[PDB]
C-alpha cells in the first residue's frame, strides 16, 4: 500500500560520490592537524569503499610524500583563481588517460589542497574544492570508472577485504 | 609466479637496505628492473633511501639508471631530493639524465636548490645541469631556493646562469 515515487531526474545528486570525497578529505584533514572533532572522515570508515580510499591515498603518500603538498603550497591560490588552479592541476594529472593510480592521485591532491587552503585561512575553498572534485568525477571520470567495473572494482583492489 | 615474487623481493631488499639480501636474489635470477605498484625500481627504491653500496650493484648488474616512476621521478630525482650526495654521483657516473622532468617539470636541480643541498646543487651544476630550467609555474631553481631561504644556493645558480 506504499507506493512507489517515480521521480524526475535530479542532475546534480551525486550521494555516493559526495559522501566518498568527503570521507577522504575529512580523514586528510584531521590526519594533517587541520581538522579536529566530528564530521565526515573522523573515526574508521564506515563503508568499504571509503576505507579502500583512505589506505590507497596513505599508501600514495607515504611513497610520494611531498609531491601534492609542495604543490599546493606553490600553486598561487586565492578564492576568485581556486577552481581554474584546481581544474589545472587536474587536467594535468589526466594527461594520458585516466586509471585508478591517477585516481588516488586526484584524490592526494585534492585534499593537500584543501590542507593548504586551511593552512592559508581560507577555510571557505574546502567545501568548494570537494564540490569541484564532485564534478570532475562526475562529469569529466565517470565513464572511465564505469567501463573499468566502477568504484566496486576499485574496492575489490585497493580495499582490506570481506573479513575486515 | 616465480620471477614476478623474486622482483617483488628484490623491490622489498632495495627499499630497507638489505645489501646481502639483494645479491642473492639478483643470483636467484631477480629482474633488476622489477617494479612496484608505483612504477619504482630497486634503484629508485636504494636511491631514495640512501643505499649506497645497493645502489653500486645494482647499476653493475644492468638497473636502468634512468628509469622512470609514476609521478615522473628518476633514481636521480630522488637521491637529489634527499640529500644523497654519493648517490648523486654515482648515478652520473653511469649516465644519469641530470636534466630529466618529473610531474610539473621538476628537474633535479630544482628539488635539490628547494631542499638546501648545496654539494649536490654543485655536482648537478658540474653535470650540466639546466639553470634556467622551468616547472609547470615557471619556477627556476634559483626561485625555489630564494622561495625557502637558501640564499648560499641562490647565490651559485646566480653565478653560474
Amino acid at each position: 500500500h506504499h507506493h512507489h515515487h517515480h521521480g524526475s531526474a535530479t542532475p546534480a545528486s551525486a550521494p555516493d560520490t559526495r559522501a566518498l570525497v568527503a570521507d577522504f578529505v575529512g580523514y586528510k584533514l584531521r590526519q594533517k592537524g587541520y581538522v579536529c572533532g566530528a564530521g565526515p572522515g573522523e573515526g574508521p570508515a564506515a563503508d568499504p569503499l571509503h576505507q579502500a580510499m583512505r589506505a590507497a591515498g596513505d599508501e600514495f603518500e607515504t611513497r610520494f610524500r611531498r609531491t601534492f603538498s609542495d604543490l599546493a603550497a606553490q600553486l598561487h591560490v586565492t578564492p576568485g583563481s581556486a577552481q581554474q588552479r584546481f581544474t589545472q592541476v587536474s587536467d594535468e594529472l589526466f594527461q594520458g588517460g585516466p586509471n585508478w593510480g591517477r585516481l588516488v592521485a586526484f584524490f592526494v591532491f585534492g585534499a593537500a589542497l584543501c590542507a593548504e587552503s586551511v593552512n592559508k585561512e581560507m577555510e571557505v575553498l574546502v567545501g568548494q574544492v570537494q564540490e569541484w572534485m564532485v564534478a570532475y568525477l562526475e562529469t569529466r571520470l565517470a565513464d572511465w570508472i564505469h567501463s573499468s567495473g566502477g568504484w566496486a572494482e576499485f574496492t575489490a583492489l585497493y580495499g582490506d577485504g570481506a573479513l575486515e | 609466479h616465480h620471477g614476478s615474487d623474486l622482483g617483488k623481493k628484490l623491490l622489498e631488499a632495495a627499499n630497507v637496505g638489505q645489501h646481502d639480501e639483494v645479491r642473492i636474489l639478483m643470483a636467484n635470477g631477480a629482474d633488476v628492473n622489477a617494479a612496484d605498484k608505483y612504477g619504482d625500481t630497486p634503484l629508485h627504491l636504494a636511491a631514495m633511501n640512501g643505499h649506497l653500496e645497493i645502489v653500486e650493484v645494482l647499476l653493475k648488474t644492468g638497473a636502468d639508471v634512468n628509469a622512470v616512476d609514476f609521478m615522473g621521478r628518476t633514481p636521480l630525482h630522488l637521491a637529489a631530493d634527499n640529500g644523497h650526495l654519493e648517490i648523486v654521483e654515482v648515478l652520473l657516473k653511469h649516465g644519469a639524465d641530470v636534466n630529466a622532468q618529473a610531474f610539473w617539470g621538476k628537474t633535479p636541480l630544482h628539488l635539490a636548490a628547494q631542499q638546501g643541498h648545496l654539494e649536490i646543487v654543485e655536482v648537478l651544476l658540474k653535470h650540466g645541469a639546466d639553470v634556467n630550467a622551468q616547472d609547470k609555474f615557471g619556477k627556476t631553481p634559483f626561485d625555489l631556493a630564494i622561495d625557502n631561504g637558501n640564499e648560499d644556493i641562490a647565490e651559485v645558480l646566480q653565478k653560474a646562469a
